[PDB]
DNA sequence: TAATAGATTAGAGCCGTTTA
RNA sequence: AAACGGCUCUAAUCUAUUAG
């Protein structure tokens, strides 16, 4: 089970973009089942395989497939070793490029259950995150758009705020997946079709970030999509703005050639560099870039 | 005179050329861009001369900020109007503003006229809209071509502006009890019972009783309850706990709505037992679901609940949690619980899940929600409403439309 | 009746500052932002591993189609898409012939050695692992 | 900007065109003619245009029944339209009915 | 110590774009001041 | 004195090809000794030096 | 320390490849 | 581990309460 993080995080300490390659992805018909179909069916996506593993490799191989049109999305997962917080970020230069490095030196906080970082966790996680900021783009980020899986306590956003220098307006998401809300669509036999927002709140909301597309004439998801609860928990942001931010950083997935998926890329990334840390021993400033984790 | 003719800025107007050059080779049509077809020797002007007057089908002329005051291109327009005259043609020349630097005050005469296809800011909608021009004038690899083709013109599919109306998840509780009840069972009510195996829905809660039913209620299996003071039992308004306006030392805002929340669901669990309806334990809740051969030809008002499927059983079942942080609402989750033959079910959980994603390979949004609803329809008592008893004198009332949506901006459903 | 707001579809950058929403066609139409000159591959594998990466790289060159093209598009072939050299014959192989951590030192030590030892220079290492 | 332009028919309106100019320079008034001031061996219409829209306050447009469907006075009459935008000045195009023939119909819905 | 804050300029530089920059570098140019 | 090889000796954990390229050589003719000729004479050997 | 609930959260597996 | 989703399972924590 722990052979692709572990080999990662190996190859972290001397910088090698590598890509795992299983013999049953690239040769599926030659391995069956020993009784019919091959395990692996790939027959109908087998442009699908070649368009992510080559859009993979240009990645890996130093390329930017694909670009995102002053706000700095600070995207953090916790990961369960002590429970170990890692992030990556997401934000605009000067000359217009998306600048998409990782938030690594993954931050321990010691209790057990606690997805929350402590004061001195918050404090350096935030200080380096601007400090990322203010180097590449020569100035302090207007607003970071702090964004995670759970809900932040009251001690790490005071931390946060009073770490952030001023004139900068933090604001914190909490994306929940699997949240029960099965919207169906009475009249035809497709279902609801992505980018719909439900405001529940002016601080809550579900978001379609997949659904039926208009464009591909079908569904990013199996079944009934399944909305992605969005909430402004902390700081003060409007929703609309939110959701949008959302589904822009929902077209980041470098490991993938797809249209969306269904959470935003920044914490799907985080979460990866994440595993790919906590696998192995701990490493003395990581490398910080998707390229060696994905 | 099969051919059509690319004319651009040399030195600033290249890459576009190229890209809408290979585009249409790729879509059939023959090209004569020059820095992709001029053979190198030749005449280049007698040439381009040859090329316009001979054989080019459709002049097209980019309307770049550095073009139309080019000599060449305007060599070569010039030579396109001669041609269009000759021709009698209409709209030999089909200029293209790629340029959103310029306006179309600022175009020169020879093509001022003419109407220029948008390329500003979208290469490929303008690509559609030239291919869709060249059809119009019919411009002169049976299945590779058609694939490039469609798929300039799906690269900008959106949204149609309809309006489609939606069925939820959620199932609004349109009446319930209004007084919760904290019954003073200090001494009746056995220490060491179970809460959970009482007829109606209690919890035990700081050597309370929290329900929604009477204090007599709990007479058949806690006799020793009966003779109990009313005055003892502390009642509070359902209303106020919903809205949020009662906080006490007593009980919290939040412990209270989560009381009623966690009564809800144990109404449900002590009613479907009731309802004709067997249970499946998935890891988090109970999911209920109906055996085969328990409807008329399987199915609930001309939706089917349970079928057949590779020589065992699937049936359509549900579990419900009540929320109540928008409004009182119950949450519905749609699963299928898996058998031998529609009387008993499966042991190992790997088969059912297997089982569930084989049947979940085909079922889509009308299936799923038809039979959500058919499901919920069929545990109802009346037209409109499903009971929970939560009290002798007092149900839960869930209704049987979920919570609608509706929204300005849809699709039209490929056929 | 609750109103479901629309958040329209945001559009993601391409080659010559074009704008597409899916980067299935973005690509294939104009294609990646920035230019690499090729890649190097190396790989990492046993010689069977070795065969089949190449036999698929070969058929990556061209282009493959989906069974269903209309709502997962094409793939032109790698050069058409990306304008970048990808060749099979151009291939630094390194042959192989707590089982975790073993398992996991062998690539490990062959990558190391390799992108320290030899002087063949690869942009991306492809382990393709067994199964 | 200070100059008159008047655009006409070619080969059949030639008379009253050149009387009209040659009159307007009597008067002191510049013109730009294209049967007098449109110099041999230069690009006439390049220099058609940058007379239009660099030195022009004023187009005139004869309307001969052969003038008005003529493609050299619709594609002047339709950088005169643009020019017309631009300099935001009321009334800057000015037409000339000259023959009894044609109508207030038959003229091209542009001038109407 | 001059040489070495020198060099741990031109250092801390390339180790943070070869391991940050997403961009590939083949081979790395220092182009050192005179 | 000792600036390329510490460079390159602290490049070698890391392994990244390093090349030091001097000012002096690249643009040669910029750089003057203050009273004549550039301090480096490189327009001999100019396409040796490219090769 | 154990139990009974709801709300969050995290982990892994397992199957299908998105109705034309 | 090309990848994204649907589901399934498990565990933990935070509240409040009851028995230790
Ligand atoms: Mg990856």
């Amino acid at each position: 089970a722990q052979f692709h993080d572990q080999l990662k995080a190996r190859l972290l300490e001397h910088t090698i973009p590598t890509q795992i390659l299983r013999e049953s992805t690239l040769a599926w018909r030659d391995f069956k089942n020993t009784f019919g179909a091959p395990i692996r069916d790939f027959s109908k996506i087998e442009g699908h395989l070649a368009w992510t593993i080559s859009t993979a490799a240009y990645y890996k191989a130093g390329g930017k497939p694909w670009k995102l049109g002053g706000v700095c999305y600070l995207g953090l997962v916790y990961k369960k070793i002590q429970n170990a917080c890692c992030a990556a970020q997401m934000f605009l230069d000067n000359g217009d490029g998306t600048v998409f490095k990782g938030e690594v030196g993954p931050w321990y906080n010691p209790e057990k259950g606690e997805y929350h970082l402590k004061p001195k966790e918050a404090k350096a996680l935030l200080t380096q995150a601007l400090e990322s900021y203010k180097e590449q783009n020569k100035s302090y980020p207007k607003e970071v758009f702090i964004h995670a899986r759970t809900r932040f306590n009251d001690e790490e956003w005071n931390a946060f705020n009073e770490v952030t220098p001023k004139n900068t307006n933090l604001v914190g998401v909490t994306i929940t997946k699997s949240k029960p809300l099965k919207l169906y669509k009475t009249e035809g036999a497709f279902p609801i079709m992505r980018g719909n927002a439900y405001i529940v709140d002016e601080k809550k909301a579900f978001l379609w970030t997949l659904g039926f597309v208009p464009k591909l004439q079908s569904t990013l998801s199996m079944e009934v999509p399944n909305p992605i609860f969005i909430e402004i928990n902390k700081g003060e942001a409007e929703i609309q703005q939110v959701l949008k931010d959302i589904l822009a950083l929902t077209k980041l997935n470098y490991n993938a050639c797809i249209y969306a998926d269904g959470e935003p890329v920044t914490l799907r990334f985080a979460n990866k560099i994440g595993e790919i840390l906590t696998a192995s021993t701990e490493i003395k400033t990581p490398p910080l870039a998707f390229k060696y984790y994905i | 005179r099969n051919k059509i003719f690319i004319s651009h800025a040399t030195p600033e107007d290249d890459d576009f050329t190229r890209w809408l050059s290979l585009k249409l080779i790729g879509l059939g049509y023959e090209v004569w861009c020059d820095i992709l077809f001029l053979d190198k020797g030749v005449d280049f002007w007698s040439t381009i001369e040859k090329e316009i007057r001979e054989n080019t089908c459709k002049f097209l002329i980019v309307s770049s900020t550095a073009g139309n005051k080019r000599e060449g291109v305007l060599k070569e327009l010039a030579v396109a109007t001669k041609v269009k005259k000759h021709l009698q043609d209409d709209m030999f020349i089909i200029p293209l503003a790629i340029d959103e630097n310029l306006s179309y005050d600022d175009i020169n005469i020879e093509i001022v006229r003419l109407n220029a296809i948008d390329f500003k800011k979208s290469w490929a909608k303008g690509l559609q809209d030239l291919l869709d021009a060249f059809e119009k004038q019919n411009v002169p690899d049976h299945s590779k071509s058609n694939l490039l083709y469609q798929q300039i013109f799906l690269h900008d599919k959106q949204a149609i502006e309809k309006e489609e109306t939606y069925d939820s998840n959620w199932f609004p509780i349109i009446s319930f009890p209004n007084e919760l009840r904290f019954h003073r069972y200090d001494w009746r009510l056995p220490k060491q019972f179970d809460v959970r195996t009482l007829a109606f829905p209690a919890i035990r809660y700081k050597e309370y009783l929290c329900t929604f039913a009477w204090e007599y209620d709990f007479i058949h299996q806690l006799p020793k309850t009966e003779t109990y003071n009313g005055q003892e039992s502390i009642r509070i308004s359902t209303s106020d706990i919903l809205s949020g306006r009662y906080d006490t030392d007593f009980i919290r805002n939040y412990e209270c709505q989560r009381l009623i929340v966690q009564l809800i669901n144990k109404a449900f669990e002590l009613r479907m037992k009731d309802k004709n309806v067997r249970e499946y334990q998935m890891s988090k809740t109970f999911a209920y679901w109906i055996e085969k051969g328990k409807l008329e030809k399987d199915k609930f008002e001309k939706i089917k609940l349970v079928g057949k499927q590779k020589n065992k059983y699937w049936h359509f079942g549900i579990s419900a949690a009540g929320k109540l942080y928008p409004s009182p609402v119950l949450m519905v989750s749609s699963h299928i619980i898996f058998t031998m033959d529609g009387i008993n079910l499966i042991k190992s959980k790997s088969i059912q899940h297997s089982s569930r994603r084989k049947q979940g390979k085909n079922w889509w949004n009308d299936k799923w929600r038809e039979k959500l609803l058919a499901f919920i329809r069929f545990l109802s008592d009346d037209q409109n409403a499903i009971y929970l008893n939560v009290g002798s004198e007092e149900k839960i009332l869930i209704s049987n439309k979920p919570l609608k949506f509706f929204g300005k901006m849809s699709y039209v459903t490929p056929s | 009746m609750k109103e479901l707001i629309y958040i329209e579809e945001p559009s993601i950058l391409f080659a010559h500052g074009q704008k597409c929403t899916d980067p299935r066609d973005g690509l294939a139409l104009f294609g990646p932002l920035n230019q690499i000159y090729g890649i190097k591959s190396g790989v990492v594998g046993t010689q069977k591993g070795l065969q089949i990466f190449k036999s698929y790289l070969d058929k990556i060159q061209k282009p493959i189609y989906n069974h269903n093209n209309i709502t997962r598009p094409m793939f032109p072939g790698f050069e058409a898409v990306f304008g970048c050299k990808w060749e099979s014959q151009n291939i630094v192989f390194k042959e192989i012939t707590k089982r975790t951590y073993d398992l996991v030192t062998l690539f490990n030590d062959k990558i190391i050695t390799a992108n320290k030892n030899d002087e063949e220079r690869v942009d991306v290492w492809f382990v393709i692992v067994p199964e």
